[PDB]
């Protein structure tokens, strides 16, 4: 009953078609504001 | 309940929400420690000079469970601001972690933290998830080591991984040694982190090494000056491309084993005959040390060379690759269809650390 749920679980990373810009651009936003806890 | 996701790198780690496109924190995997409490990542080399720092991670691997746990407990407290008692954790471990830190691993997150669920996946096969795949091998070089994961419908091909001891570290520590001799003294652990910036921003990769350092020896159009905190701005020349190219030469740096495009071919080579064509064809890069501009098209250029002449060669490499494998996790996590997956706490005190298997 695990390969059926380990399948089931691959199936959906195998129909994922990835975004790269939502990524690259909340990437981009979350390094912009660590990049400013640099006060001193 | 949302879920957590922790990535374990040697140089950083890197950690956030089951969901997000992105990490949320991001700092150094080190531990610092006065003989009288204990400092975590950043904290720690600010005072060098009181403190002795220690990082618990050592080539993907855990070494210092003690130093670990807090790195975890810092993690969850102090950066994602977070209780772990209510919501799932995925780690991550590297190719060919004993199953006894795995143990160990999930012994920590339920006995310390009390963590309601869990499960580990290693770090190339989540980079492989990032990009919607489950076959292909994966190029997955970071501060500490470089990897080369052949995976196949999920699982890795242990017998075929290769891996090289070179990666972040090394390039740096080269890009102080090339600078060192044009003039210019790059000694101390204060200078480094400057070379490393340098490395970062201005550092490429060539696709013809010998073309380019003739290109560099008759014109300075390949130029970058820098500026080290002091105000002077530098002149940098053939270094901005002889750094990332100990990654293909690793006879640079006084190292007999072979390149990166080297360890790729040989890695599909020991692998089954009736996938090669699948991991030329779905060759994916991860971790930070990938993220030198062109090293794509090289390592398209060296692997076409190697493969058969008529093979299907396709390199995936994303622009986030730096945090692909993150994301991976963030990925799996989410996915309706994994929670099943979850190892229960329910589970573990009625089966003990051996159950993660
Ligand atoms: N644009 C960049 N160019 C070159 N190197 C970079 C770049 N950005 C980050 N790095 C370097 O890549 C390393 C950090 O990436 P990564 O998070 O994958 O390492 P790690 O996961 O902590 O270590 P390991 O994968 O060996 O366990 C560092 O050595 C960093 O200097
Ligand atoms: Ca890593």
């Amino acid at each position: 009953t695990f390969n059926q749920v380990r399948e089931q679980v691959m199936v959906a990373v195998q129909s994922l078609n990835p975004d790269h810009d939502s990524r690259v651009e909340a990437i981009d936003k979350a390094e912009k504001m660590w990049e400013m806890e640099r006060k001193l | 309940t949302t879920a957590l996701v922790c990535d374990n790198g040697s140089g950083l780690v890197k950690a956030g929400f089951a969901g997000d496109d992105a990490p949320r924190a991001v700092f150094p995997s080190i531990v610092g420690r006065p003989r009288h409490d204990s400092y975590v990542g950043d904290e720690a080399q600010s005072k060098r000079g009181i403190l002795t720092l220690k990082y618990p991670i050592e080539h993907g691997i855990i070494t210092n469970w003690d130093d670990m746990e807090k790195i975890w407990h810092h993690t969850f407290y102090n950066e994602l601001r977070v209780a772990p008692e209510e919501h799932p954790t995925l780690l991550t471990e590297a190719p060919l972690n004993p199953k006894a830190n795995r143990e160990k691993m999930t012994q920590i997150m339920f006995e310390t933290f009390n963590v309601p669920a869990m499960y580990v996946a290693i770090q190339a096969v989540l980079s492989l998830y990032a990009s919607g795949r489950t076959t292909g091998i994966v190029l997955d070089s970071g501060d500490g080591v470089t990897h080369n994961v052949p995976i196949y419908e999920g699982y890795a091909l242990p017998h075929a991984i290769m891996r090289l001891d070179l990666a972040g570290r090394d390039l740096t520590d080269y890009l102080m040694k090339i600078l060192t001799e044009r003039g210019y003294s790059f000694v101390t652990t204060a200078e480094r982190e400057i070379v490393r910036d340098i490395k970062e921003k201005l550092c490429y990769v060539a696709l013809d090494f010998e073309n380019e350092m003739a290109t560099a020896a008759s014109s300075s159009s390949l130029e970058k000056s820098y500026e080290l905190p002091d105000g002077q701005v530098i002149t940098i020349g053939n270094e901005r491309f002889r750094c990332p190219e100990t990654l293909f030469q690793p006879s640079f740096i006084g190292m007999e084993s072979a390149g990166i495009h080297e360890t790729t071919y040989n890695s599909i080579m020991k692998c089954d005959i009736d996938i090669r064509k699948d991991l030329y064809a779905n060759n994916v890069m991860s971790g930070g040390t990938t993220m030198y501009p062109g090293i794509a098209d090289r390592m398209q250029k060296e692997i076409t060379a190697l493969a058969p002449s008529t093979m299907k060669i396709k390199i995936i490499a994303p622009p986030e690759r730096k945090y692909s494998v993150w994301i991976g996790g963030s990925i799996l996590a989410s996915l309706s269809t994994f929670q099943q997956m979850w190892i229960t706490k329910q589970e573990y005190d009625e089966a003990g650390p051996s159950i993660v298997h």
